[PDB]
């Protein structure tokens, strides 16, 4: 959760990590961390260690906003980071991104600084780079630049992101029938450069329901290139596409999906553990397109 | 799309006839239970899109391939059917609620407006 | 107690890393590696920290090392051979 007195949870090579804020009082909060390792013999979670982070500029409305792992650009090294919005209450709000180490230290990375309040277009990318949205002008920051660029091309939604080979960083989306060349979803080559594929995203049909998209593969026949790309839908469905070529339809269970990651999980039992907003989740089979498991109340999934 | 929604149509009605004049006991129920599941699997690919005028003739003849299919294999009739038959005729208003006499209805009134899909029609 | 211990964890993109160019090499106790791209890594195992990294412009293709020299043979894709001390 995301306030004073509030935690989230991260996973980092096999091992869980817990980031909680706990006022300070003797002074502002200090941003504790916990990574946790599962014992096998006792069936439980032993704590292995921990770290602090103090805070300066002793104001209120500390909030925790997003955790993941991304990576190091310098380094190539994937990493823990934090997000940490500091709302003095003066229309302001710093933004804090924050890095762990495998010393369990702390590193600031963006400083961020900004005015007004940021909302639901929240992304984290690669070389640590923070992606938000407001009404219709997305926005992002990179550490290498500590600048805040916008995005040039005016989209609606940004689908997905991320790095692709030759590329370096990459954005789906749309800008504003069943004609596989139509396609309607303009891949964007960040930083204001040019659209870069209009030929092999999904149909314009699909285009309308889609609400998540993830990318499993990327070949590059000439000047173009082939994606194979899941969707979902507001319709339940979980889609597959091969050159824009819709093939193996799931339909899910349950209602209004918000995110879909695989699991490897032995050899050729792969599997789309599929989440939703009604706090629970589904595992559909890879090479055929069949529900396995459908877990609820589902706090979280990792 | 449409173009490989129709050759899969056209793929499973041919497996069913293969097995209909064909197969033993157990080889035409292995081609018949493909052949429905698959026709479940195109029935959803089509339900994910919302209206498709140019869909209905496809959707329609899918629906009906596709309860003449279970009904022919469970040798008798049952509620599900009518749902598909329900469904198929909600989408045809929503291109253009209450029960089966007044969706009828309407549905013959708006294909009396003459859009092209009557030899599907007529089958429902 | 765990058969199998990640002690880092590297840049990658979708799909995976692309195989053969990728190079691990065990000197004593330390672990160099590359990844095929423009990083060398060096750990130091009883320590899952790293001990340095070495940026080679023109990613590197091929490991060697010689122990009685403590030298390390790199060789870059359209560049010549390093060798670091």
């Amino acid at each position: 959760m995301s306030s004073n007195e509030q935690e989230r949870l991260l996973c980092y090579n096999g091992e869980v990590l817990v980031f909680q804020l706990s006022k300070g009082n003797f002074k502002t909060p200090i941003l504790h961390v916990r990574r946790m390792v599962f014992d096998r013999g006792t069936k439980v979670f032993v704590q292995k260690s921990t770290g602090f982070f103090t805070i300066k500029e002793e104001n209120s409305h500390l909030k925790i906003m997003c955790c993941n792992c991304v990576s190091d650009f310098r380094t190539g090294i994937n990493l823990p980071y934090i997000v940490i919005e500091k709302n003095k209450k003066n229309n302001v709000f710093e933004y804090f991104l924050l890095i762990l180490h495998s010393t369990n230290k702390f590193e600031m990375r963006l400083s961020f600084k900004l005015g007004y309040e940021m909302k639901d277009g929240l992304r984290v990318l690669n070389g640590p780079l923070i992606l938000w949205r407001h009404v219709k002008a997305f926005f992002f920051i990179s550490s290498q630049t500590g600048k805040v660029v916008s995005v040039s091309g005016n989209f609606s939604s940004i689908q997905w992101a991320g790095e692709i080979e030759n590329l370096g960083m990459v954005l789906l989306g749309l800008k504003e029938d069943y004609a596989i060349w139509n396609t309607k979803f303009c891949v964007y080559s960040l930083e204001s450069q040019e659209v870069l594929s209009d030929i092999y995203i999904i149909p314009p049909a699909y285009s309308s329901v889609v609400t998540y998209v993830h990318i499993c593969a990327t070949e590059i026949i000439k000047n173009q290139l082939r994606i194979s790309l899941i969707a979902l839908t507001r319709k339940n469905q979980l889609i597959s596409f091969q050159n824009g070529t819709p093939k193996n339809v799931c339909q899910l269970p349950f209602g209004d999906p918000c995110a879909v990651q695989l699991m490897d999980s032995g050899g050729g039992n792969l599997f789309f553990v599929v989440s939703f907003i009604s706090n629970n989740a589904c595992a559909v089979w890879k090479e055929s397109f069949q529900v396995a498991a459908k877990w609820e109340k589902l706090s979280l999934v990792l | 799309c449409l173009d490989l929604w129709r050759e899969k149509n056209d793929r499973l009605v041919r497996q069913a006839k293969v097995a209909q004049n064909s197969g033993l006991t157990l080889r035409r129920q292995q081609l018949a239970q493909d052949a429905l599941e698959g026709l479940r699997g195109l029935l959803h690919s089509l339900q994910g899109l919302p209206a498709a005028v140019p869909v209905l003739p496809l959707e329609l003849t899918v629906t009906c391939n596709f309860i003449i299919l279970r009904a022919s294999l469970a040798q008798g009739f049952t509620e599900d059917q009518a749902q598909d038959i329900q469904r198929s005729l909600e989408r045809v208003l929503e291109t253009q609620e209450q029960g089966l006499r007044e969706l009828w209805d309407s549905v013959l009134r708006a294909s009396c407006l003459l859009p092209e899909l009557l030899s599907a029609l007529h089958r429902l | 107690a765990p058969r199998v211990r990640y002690l880092a964890g590297f840049c990658c993109p979708l799909g995976g890393l692309a195989a053969g160019k990728p190079r691990v090499l065990c000197h004593e106790a330390e672990v160099f590696l590359s990844t095929g791209s423009e990083l060398v890594y060096v750990y130091d195992q009883e320590g899952g920290l790293l001990t340095a990294a070495f940026r080679f412009p023109d990613q590197v293709w091929h490991l060697e090392l010689l122990a009685p020299r403590r030298l390390l043979y790199a060789l870059c894709a359209r560049r010549g051979l390093y060798c670091l001390s």
